[PDB]
């Protein structure tokens, strides 16, 4: 992983997480549960969905083959035409392979990249509140009720409260 | 004591991409963008059926083998199906002039009207209905093609012919017609009387005199004789002449093009099959809303863009263990 | 109490990239990298001066119609501007031999000399200033291709013709002759008495016997006969060699090849404007220091290079909101 | 963001800078304003230039199209040379757009990437000596002069000097 | 540097390191060596290797050239084959070039993500237990004999051992 | 006290690789792609030694310019390597029917047999041994094309000839001919006798009859006469008949073509040099692992993939310093 997220510092994925790729798993005194961060989740289709779109619409002009004939004594024109076919079919066949190829590996990373921003923008908020366990949790020097957790999901975390 | 987590999602998907470092990564989503799925059968486009020429050649068709009967009259067409090697084809043995341009001019036509330019009935100073052959044999006996009529001698006399046409219609003009080439003197003699013929042909655009080519060949449908073909587009209010003093193949019947735009010559050994496509390919249908398909390059309708590949999958999810 | 902070730049700039994931993205810098920008006029191409064939055909130009008199004398040229359908052209109705292949050599010319090589003159024992038709009229007469004569009998009597012409000059040597083909038997003798005509031409390359086609044809301009010429290259030290005994369009004027480089036939309506560029398309004139254009196709001189887009920018600064 | 820094942690841009398109605002005793990391500065200048050069010298030699001319029984050489340079003029029209748009977006992404590695510059420096606030500014545990910023910003900075 | 490591807070290579193209190297009381992950090397290795022979496999079926001739009327023909091949090798060249450009910068900024995430994964696991420099080295609160060095090289760092 | 630290390798190269924003920056590791030497020699393919014509063309080996004998026979072949300019090629000057697209059948033929079909002294009332010309002089004396002879007239006649060939033989035969273009009336009847002549092919599949073109051309190798040769592929069990009564080349011997393949015509200057590859370009051999080269566009054999580039290098280790 490029960003070092996903199969990084996170050893695995959530099987119980499914409303979004990327989200939270909190524990506190009044439960535990899974929760999808919609935002960064949202902005991961939104990519995705216009990368494939583009994808097609840069391929929509491509070359489509006609069929001409050619007579025992133009064997030379119906030869370069043959090639010519050939030709332009082997780079779109190069074309699409290749950027699928690319942009695969982009997107990969692409989520990669989602899960540590969303990883730092919970770092960010608690700082001294909390401690870094190395996994993706942070362990609490204080109780986060339902109310606190949403504060961190929706970045309005008021760190003005102690520890220690 | 309290604590919170970041993760990512995971899933029962074994679906795999490619990347340029690493093969076959499974993810938890990904779109398949390659159609590698036809169903075999050649099918009308968008309810106009095609014209399947089946054991015929467009020159079979076209010049009226009597083999070829099937296709004396022809509905408009989406697009032609012509097999790898027609065995109806000239049955006379000989040539057509300008084969593949002519071809090339089906294309873009979808709708012939055949129409009867100079009867055989007119013929009054000529033979106009023992112009047969043993090499295009119908139901046994010997017959022609039968757009075209070989005129002979009459009571030992070939009189020079000199036949106008106007093509009076709105549409041009597909006009067929030929020469005799035999194998000896005696044979020209025997046919047409005069030793010394020609054939001119004039339109405004066209200009040409024909003659015969005596030559000793090996025999091909057991005629050693040939029949050269040739053909013009007559443009509306325009007029062909001819003028001959034997050996002439006129024609009878002409094609009005009384529809243009986008057709094909496909080829292919299938056979029609009753059914309705938006995009046909020489070894079956396509009924995909696939960007990529993988069939046949040789393709017509709404397709998909042709690509080489085997596999071609996108990956929209992330990666899954 | 004292900080510090780390910050990027913004600006009031609202230029827009397009991304893969992304599309009309906000950015501080862009670079535009795409003209599409062209001044709808032909014009000279770095000082030398394009031939506009205006309502005449290359054609109606090098075989000299009447209605063309403009290029009778042509300096040097850096491109050629021709209409899709010029008006004037074969003012005799007939056929212009391998046109696409000297249109395609023009090409590759810039400059034309032309001189006399067969004077009108010369011809003592044939007709040489009746040879005019209505089909090519000048100002009202029947008049004809300048650079050609078209010779008839004289006396009754039509001599074989045998003319030599060496080319002396150290320049290839554009060389246009001709055929008639009339309508009738009557016609090939009332012009030319001798029914049984031929045209032999040879240099150290060519070796062409033509003979004349009689041929009933539609009307155009007027006339049913027809014009059909021919053309070749002579070598320097080469010399081509006419015979005849009817029926030939004798060359007198020919076409010295003075100036090779880099030309082109430009399909344009546009006519001159007096103007100056490094670059020309058929629709206007490119002056741009940028790399790509999406304005034509077909191109001259120095230019950038052509793209189907409609829209092409590079990011250059970041992000901005 | 890729790299998290442009509309990540760091909420916006500065309208104020404009000696550069990375840098820094200081606030002590002695005055504020804001100036430009030179170097960091140059470097996106001195890639981004490359990579515009480099994106136009790869099309310098693209396809440029002639004129042929074909009569009424060579159609099938004219068709085939009519989709032969639409063929030609379809990939390289492909080549560019595809081109501008996949760096385009490393472009965006290598602004991104030069934001936070000079975050990270300065917050190696300071290590004990500020903290980090969580939008791309540090607060001081000791009162930093112009002398004091200028050694942060040239990467000179004495960490030998106290908190608390 | 796109992820800030090398040449960035790591400021050069290891002349000394060859067992490998990321690793570790130790300073204890038992003595001082280099050491390479052979993990993340390896697995650098099989990227590159896969990344070259993806390169070579997408243009093994380019377009060759064969020969044709034509006679001195038929120019049109002879000029359409000769740009035709000239536009293939043209495209094939731009593909090629583009191609080695495009991923020589990714492998670069590859072996720069691997250097960053080995780091991050060695400082995961001291967090307290010792103190980041800003070198790329960790200045240990506690002794870290060998065995406690290969527990860090293998991330099983048991991070139970105090400090001050 | 006690440290540990998070490296990279270095180490003493200076390979470069180049990026989009960055060029010339040297890397610890790095693979070169591009093969840019070759042997400057031309080599057998895979053990095959390829047909060199030195000083003549593919036409002066097949009709078998007396200049050209040392391909008299020729075994079989992996390329054919020929000049730009060949001097030894149409010793008597005229032309070649359908040239080129013989010699693209050449490129799918490794192999040709030569075998006498009809023999020079089968000809009893012909003169078989007179067909000679100073143009092709062979050791000073006048001699001509060795696989086809030149008839004339015996005893002041030339009887009209009918001549077949059938091919027994189960490969396709290349079968050579052609005319003798004169150049005056009395050089036609002092070596044929009969003033008005023609020459008649036929197979199952052609149909032609040639004249001969009086005509004046400039003189090319000390004649002005011409001759035009003419060829066809005749199939297994297919014959060959000629008609004649003057200016008749027939056929001596042909060619069975008795090895197809995958074959070259390659043009180069350079001539045989003792050694083998797998891969040949026309100015050297290429011996590489390397998937690209940047020496030559034309090439057989087992080959890298050619491209324009002079560098091609890609990065596999890391940044050094
Ligand atoms: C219109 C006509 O005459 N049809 C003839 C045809 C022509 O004579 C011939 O094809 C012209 O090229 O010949 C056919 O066979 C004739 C056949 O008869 C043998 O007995 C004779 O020995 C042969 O030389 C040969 O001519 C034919 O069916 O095509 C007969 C046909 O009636
Ligand atoms: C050199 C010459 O004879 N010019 C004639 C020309 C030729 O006869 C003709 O073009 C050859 O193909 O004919 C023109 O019109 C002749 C016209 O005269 C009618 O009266 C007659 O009934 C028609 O048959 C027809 O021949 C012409 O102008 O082109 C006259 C020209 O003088
Ligand atoms: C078979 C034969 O007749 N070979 C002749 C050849 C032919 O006559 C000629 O090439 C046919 O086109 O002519 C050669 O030169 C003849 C030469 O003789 C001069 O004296 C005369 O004045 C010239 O007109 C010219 O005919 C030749 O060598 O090719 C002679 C050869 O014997
Ligand atoms: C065909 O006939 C019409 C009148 O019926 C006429 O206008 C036209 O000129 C004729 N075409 C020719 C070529 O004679
Ligand atoms: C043309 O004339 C010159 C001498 O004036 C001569 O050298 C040359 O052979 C002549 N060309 C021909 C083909 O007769
Ligand atoms: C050639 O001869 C064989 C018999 O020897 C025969 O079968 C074949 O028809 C002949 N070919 C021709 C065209 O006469």
């Amino acid at each position: 992983g490029l960003f070092g997220a996903i199969a990084g510092f996170i050893e695995g994925g959530w099987q119980g997480m499914v409303d979004g790729w990327y989200g939270y798993h909190h524990s506190n005194e009044q439960g535990s549960g899974y929760a999808a961060d919609k935002e960064s989740t949202q902005k991961a289709i939104d990519g995705v969905t216009n990368k494939v779109n583009s994808i097609i619409d840069k391929m929509n002009t491509q070359f489509e083959a006609v069929g001409r004939e050619f007579n025992n004594l133009e064997r030379r024109i119906e030869n370069l035409n043959k090639k010519m076919e050939d030709g332009f079919l082997d780079v779109w066949t190069y074309n699409a392979e290749l950027l699928v190829l690319m942009e695969n590996e982009r997107t990969l990373d692409f989520h990669d990249s989602n899960v540590k921003n969303l990883y730092d923008k919970v770092r960010l908020q608690l700082r001294d509140n909390a401690k870094e366990l190395g996994n993706g949790c942070f362990e609490f020097y204080h109780k986060c009720d339902n109310e606190c957790m949403e504060s961190i999901r929706n970045g309005t975390y008021n760190y003005p409260q102690y520890s220690e | 004591q309290d604590q919170i987590c970041i993760g990512y999602h995971a899933n029962n998907s074994t679906e795999q991409v490619d990347t340029i470092m690493e093969k076959n990564v499974t993810v938890t989503h990904a779109q398949d963008i390659l159609e590698k799925t036809h169903n075999g059968k050649l099918c009308d486009l968008d309810g106009v059926k095609p014209l399947i020429l089946r054991d015929c050649s467009v020159a079979g068709w076209l010049l009226g083998n009597p083999m070829c009967d099937e296709f004396i009259n022809v509905p408009e067409w989406s697009y032609i199906v012509e097999k790898a090697n027609p065995t109806n084809d000239l049955c006379y043995p000989g040539s057509f002039n300008d084969y593949e341009e002519l071809k090339h001019l089906l294309s873009r036509i979808n709708h012939f009207e055949k129409i009867q330019i100079i009867p055989k009935s007119s013929w009054s100073d000529h033979e106009a209905s023992s112009g047969v052959s043993s090499a295009c044999p119908y139901l046994g006996s010997p017959s022609f093609f039968r757009n075209v009529v070989w005129l002979i001698k009459k009571n030992s006399t070939y009189p020079t012919i000199k036949k106008s046409y106007n093509n009076t219609n709105q549409e041009d003009l597909l006009v067929l017609w030929g020469i005799h080439h035999p194998n000896d003197a005696a044979e020209q003699t025997r046919l047409y009387q005069n030793p010394t013929t020609y054939i001119s042909i004039g339109t405004s655009t066209l200009n040409q005199r024909l003659v015969p080519k005596i030559a000793t060949r090996s025999k091909v449908n057991g005629q050693s004789g040939r029949m050269e073909f040739f053909w013009t587009i007559l443009k509306p209010n325009d007029a062909i002449n001819f003028e001959s003093n034997g050996n002439f193949i006129a024609p009878e019947y002409a094609y009005k093009i009384v529809k243009k735009g986008d057709s094909a010559i496909m080829k292919s050994e299938l056979e029609y099959g009753n059914c309705n496509t938006k995009c046909q390919t020489p070894m079956g249908a396509i009924n995909s809303s696939m960007p990529f398909h993988n069939i046949h390059p040789l393709t017509i309708g709404e397709c998909p863009k042709y690509v080489k590949s085997n596999r071609l999958v996108l990956a929209t999810g992330l990666r899954n263990s």
